[PDB]
């Protein structure tokens, strides 16, 4: 690979979502054996564009998603004098 | 000299004077934002000691300094890939543009990818890429997303925003003619759809000219990509200084370890190696600290770039100056060697004219206020016009609403509210 | 591992503290890594040199720890500022910023306390089950171009309706939901339909 | 061994050859006295900033 | 000129008098063998993380 030499994993033509990032677009995943593949960026969706065509939604979904954000870490104090010298 | 801040302009303000634009300009401007820096790994043992066992044994006395430096550098390296993922991997499904490109006259040839091109980039992407310009245990890890793959994300985002507008940002991409998408974006900035539709050819020509001017500016003018080149130069200078610090004796007899080992007994050589070790460890710690600070700065820049991609490309932003100077219409991403370039297409009013304006109109002892426009006068007759474009219309009951009598309002005038 | 971001901060802080503690066991060139033994088996002169080596090593370790804690604190402060902004704009109001308060059209958000962070539950509207329709920018009726006030002109094949842009609610082409702007020659792609006038049947 | 601390009657069970015990991060936390041979948990006496 | 490396042959052309070679960071990157006067080249022995 461009990242280096990979031993113990078999190259495959197929592209999947990245699991373990090796680098340079190549990832590795366990599927009996460990395989190495160029990661799949996503499905190929050619939207049916036309100069007189629109797509109007006819239904909806109420989706609730969680976002986790740190706001503080542990307030720690290290007494320099007694740390260094006891 | 003493610098002049700008031209002294006194606005012709009056309590009954307004200025309404009578024309517009479609302006496309580039904003360059760094998203990642080179992932560098510095093996502490090889850098400080090279291949000497005595130096390694002496360095063992310092504990987990080398491991801490390595973990910090690895954190920076993985953070760069996270930054690239956050900026570019904001699209589900790699959208593709139709073979027949009928976009109402708008020309995205320079922005869309080119198959004959090596990395399937756009023209502007090669412009941006062409503008920019292992020893002693130093390695450069390749980025997880190669240039072709980031270009493919950029192509997917561009195709999605051209075809489906902002719909693909929320859920599944919903096709819509580009003219109607531009009309809805005009509605976003407070301009009616008839302004776009009646001026579709002019607006398409202005957009094409603006894109061509961006092309010319990138091709002819150097140093436009100043931020990315500055990041690259800073990283290269830091690495070069780290290498050069290996040539300093730091108070020892020599800056080369093997000579000290060869021409001294192990007791005094131990002290000299200790001096070399502490000097090189100080240099490495300084390098890691400055790399952490620079990585924090790059992470802030990448967060801003991801926010701009979400709020300018995947949608239309009402935040002033967030997605260009003017009234934001839309944005296009372009892959840069270590960043992203946003082409912001914005609406700029032009060719303004002054008119006599009124807050309300007194008709039949009633105060009429515009529903969505403003009461202007060319000198003799009164009209309702939309605020951001001069489209005068007769005062009617359909475009005005009544609230109370006409004595409370200050500045109210007399005119006739035509009842259809 | 759902709360990976918080556990990452906790692990980083614990690892930094553990490294700082372990640095106490390093000799840093001294004869012993424990200060009491050095004072016990040395005269003040030589013990002074050994203690100086230990002091410089431990002071360097402490300086490194404080510098990395300052950098991590700056990162945590950026995260906390983002969390406060999301509390203000997603929870205390409805945000029009795309992807700021979840993937989709933001409706609302609920905060939840976390041991060292905050979890935002973003309730969003996601369109689904789309259908394709024929479409025109305007409608030429009686030599006048009619544009939708707030909707979209759509066609199922034979009839034209006005529907809101994010939901299929077809409605008859009327003067109430459309407005007139000039003739139908200038606009490109205009079609022909009858714009029903509500007043005429009543009269 | 030498230090400052309280010596609590430890509930730990040393193997016969074992003499003292270090906790996580290499800090002495238990010792067995020679003469009477019982386990003594060493806990540093309280300290803190004021 | 002492060093450790892989002595590949290059085509740098060094001028009659110049013997050693360096780079931007002053690291010996080429050296002509005293006998046969051939330009040669120097690359480091392979290293990297596993
Ligand atoms: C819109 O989608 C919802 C699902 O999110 C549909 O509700 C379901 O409809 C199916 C019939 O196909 C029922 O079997 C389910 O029990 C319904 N679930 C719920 C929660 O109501 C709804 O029918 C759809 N509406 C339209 C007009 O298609
Ligand atoms: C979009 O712009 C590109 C470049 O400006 C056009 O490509 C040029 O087309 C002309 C013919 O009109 C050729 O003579 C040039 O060689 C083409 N390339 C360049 C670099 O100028 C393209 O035709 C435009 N699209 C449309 C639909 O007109
Ligand atoms: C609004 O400004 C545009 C400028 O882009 C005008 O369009 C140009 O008009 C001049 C005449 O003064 C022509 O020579 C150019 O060829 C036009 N350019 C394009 C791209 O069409 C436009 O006329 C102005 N509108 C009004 C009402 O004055
Ligand atoms: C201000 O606007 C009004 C309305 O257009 C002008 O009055 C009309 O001018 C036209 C000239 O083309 C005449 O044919 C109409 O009979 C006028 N009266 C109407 C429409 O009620 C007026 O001339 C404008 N004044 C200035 C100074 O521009
Ligand atoms: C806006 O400013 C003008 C100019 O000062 C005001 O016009 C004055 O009105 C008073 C009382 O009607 C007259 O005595 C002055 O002679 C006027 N001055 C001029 C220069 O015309 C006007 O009242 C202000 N307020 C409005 C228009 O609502
Ligand atoms: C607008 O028109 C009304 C109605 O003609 C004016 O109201 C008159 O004001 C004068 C002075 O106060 C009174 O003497 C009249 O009796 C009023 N008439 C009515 C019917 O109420 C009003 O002054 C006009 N305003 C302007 C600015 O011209
Ligand atoms: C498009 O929609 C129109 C409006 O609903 C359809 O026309 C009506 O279809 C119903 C079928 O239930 C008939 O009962 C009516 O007589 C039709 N005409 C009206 C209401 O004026 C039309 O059939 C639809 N076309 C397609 C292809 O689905
Ligand atoms: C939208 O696209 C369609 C399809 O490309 C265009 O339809 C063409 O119209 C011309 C003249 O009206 C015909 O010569 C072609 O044969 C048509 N093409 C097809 C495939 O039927 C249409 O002109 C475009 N513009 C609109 C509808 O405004
Ligand atoms: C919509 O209706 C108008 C008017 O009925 C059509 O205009 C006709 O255009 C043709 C070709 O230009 C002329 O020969 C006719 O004389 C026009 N009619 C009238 C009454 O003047 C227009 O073509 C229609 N649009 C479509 C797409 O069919
Ligand atoms: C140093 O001595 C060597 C040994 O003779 C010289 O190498 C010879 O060069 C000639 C010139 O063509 C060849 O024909 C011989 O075959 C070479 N010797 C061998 C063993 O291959 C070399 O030229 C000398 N260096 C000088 C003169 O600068
Ligand atoms: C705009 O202001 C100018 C200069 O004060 C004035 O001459 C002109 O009449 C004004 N135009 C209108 C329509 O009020
Ligand atoms: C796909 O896999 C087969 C099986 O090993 C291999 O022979 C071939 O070279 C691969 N690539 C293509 C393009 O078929
Ligand atoms: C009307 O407004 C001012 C008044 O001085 C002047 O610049 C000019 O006459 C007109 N200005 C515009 C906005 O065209
Ligand atoms: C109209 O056209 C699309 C084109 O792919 C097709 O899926 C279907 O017939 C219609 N729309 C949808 C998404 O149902
Ligand atoms: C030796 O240890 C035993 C048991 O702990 C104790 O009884 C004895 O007194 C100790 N020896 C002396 C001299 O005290
Ligand atoms: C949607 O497009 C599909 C595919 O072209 C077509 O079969 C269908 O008739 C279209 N439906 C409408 C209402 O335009």
């Amino acid at each position: 690979t461009r990242a280096g030499c990979l031993i113990g994993a078999e190259h495959v033509n197929n592209s999947y979502e990245c699991d373990i990032p090796i680098g340079a677009g190549i990832c590795a995943s366990y599927q009996q054996s460990i395989i190495a593949y160029t990661m799949s960026l996503g499905a190929e969706n050619s939207v049916a564009y036309s100069n007189n065509s629109i797509a109007i939604p006819t239904n909806f979904t109420i989706s609730v998603t969680t976002e986790i954000l740190p706001v503080s870490m542990t307030k720690t104090s290290v007494d320099c004098t007694m740390y260094i010298c006891g | 000299y003493t610098m002049s801040l700008g031209a002294e302009n006194s606005v012709a303000y009056s309590n009954n004077s307004i200025a309404i634009p009578t024309n517009f300009t479609i302006s496309v401007t580039t904003e360059i934002l760094p998203v990642s820096m080179t992932k560098t790994s510095v093996d502490c043992t090889m850098y400080i000691c090279g291949d000497s066992t005595e130096c390694s044994n002496l360095l063992l006395q310092y504990g987990s300094f080398c491991t801490q430096l390595n973990r910090a550098l690895t954190g920076i390296a993985v953070e760069q890939d996270k930054n690239t993922q956050e900026v570019f991997a904001q699209v589900k499904q790699i959208y593709k543009t139709p073979p027949i490109k009928d976009f109402g006259g708008f020309n995205f040839s320079q922005i869309l990818p080119d198959p004959s091109k090596p990395s399937k980039r756009s023209f502007i992407e090669d412009l941006l890429f062409n503008k920019v310009t292992k020893f002693n245990g130093l390695t450069v890890l390749p980025p997880l997303l190669t240039d072709e793959m980031i270009a493919q994300y950029t192509s997917a985002l561009l195709a999605g925003t051209i075809t489906s507008g902002w719909t693909f940002g929320a859920g599944a991409a919903l096709q819509i003619p580009f003219a109607m998408q531009m009309a809805y974006r005009f509605n976003g900035i407070g301009v009616t759809q008839n302004v776009l539709y009646e001026n579709q050819k002019l607006i398409a020509n202005q957009f094409n000219s603006a894109i061509g001017k961006i092309q010319d500016s990138l091709s002819s003018t150097a140093s436009a990509l100043g931020k990315l080149q500055d990041v690259v130069n800073q990283n290269a200078q830091a690495l070069n200084t780290l290498v050069k610090q290996l040539s300093s004796n730091f108070g020892a007899i020599s800056s080369v370890l093997n000579d000290i080992l060869s021409r001294l007994d192990p007791p005094e050589a131990e002290v000299q190696i200790d001096r070399l070790i502490t000097g090189r460890l100080q240099s490495l710690q300084t390098y890691v600290t400055q790399q952490l600070i620079r990585a924090a700065e790059i992470r802030a820049s990448a967060n801003l770039a991801a926010t701009k991609m979400s709020e300018c490309v995947l949608g239309q932003s009402k935040r002033v100056d967030f997605c260009g100077k003017g009234y934001h219409l839309m944005s296009f991403p372009q892959s840069a060697p270590h960043g992203v370039v946003f082409l912001h297409v914005t609406y700029v009013p032009a060719q303004e004219k002054n008119f006599t304006t009124a807050p309300a109109i007194c008709h039949d002892g009633k105060a009429h206020f515009p529903r969505e426009g403003v009461f202007v006068s060319n000198g003799t007759h009164w009209f309702v016009t939309q605020r951001n474009f001069y489209e005068p219309q007769i005062i009617t009951t359909d475009n005005t609403f009544v609230s109370g009598n006409c004595d409370v309002v200050i500045g109210i005038v007399n005119n006739t509210v035509y009842d259809p | 591992s759902a709360l990976g971001k918080l556990q990452d901060v906790v692990n980083q802080n614990a690892q930094a503290l553990n490294t700082l503690v372990k640095q106490l066991s390093s000799n840093f060139g001294a004869i012993s890594s424990v200060l009491n033994d050095i004072l016990s088996r040395l005269d003040p002169p030589e013990a002074e040199v050994q203690i100086d080596r230990l002091i410089t090593g431990r002071l360097q370790s402490l300086q490194t720890y404080v510098t990395q804690q300052l950098i991590r604190a700056a990162e945590i402060r950026a995260s906390a500022n983002l969390a406060a902004t999301k509390m203000s704009e997603c929870v205390l109001g409805q945000s029009k910023r795309v992807d700021f308060c979840g993937k989709g059209y933001h409706l609302m958000s609920f905060p939840q306390s976390a041991p060292h962070g905050v979890v935002f539950l973003h309730v969003t509207y996601v369109p689904a089950q789309e259908k394709n329709f024929t479409t025109a920018p305007a409608i030429c009726h009686d030599g006048k171009a009619h544009f939708p006030r707030e909707g979209v002109f759509v066609s199922n094949g034979t009839h034209w309706f006005v529907t809101q842009r994010n939901f299929y609610e077809p409605q008859i082409i009327t003067t109430d939901n459309t407005f007139v702007s000039g003739n139908c020659d200038v606009v490109i792609g205009i079609v022909n339909n009858t714009v029903y006038d509500p007043l005429q049947p009543e009269l | 061994l030498t230090g400052t601390g309280v010596l609590t009657e430890s509930n730990k069970k040393f193997l016969p050859f074992q003499q003292f015990g270090r906790d996580i991060a290499d800090t002495t936390d238990a010792v067995r006295d020679p003469q009477t041979l019982e386990i003594l948990d060493i806990t540093p006496c309280s300290f803190g900033g004021v």
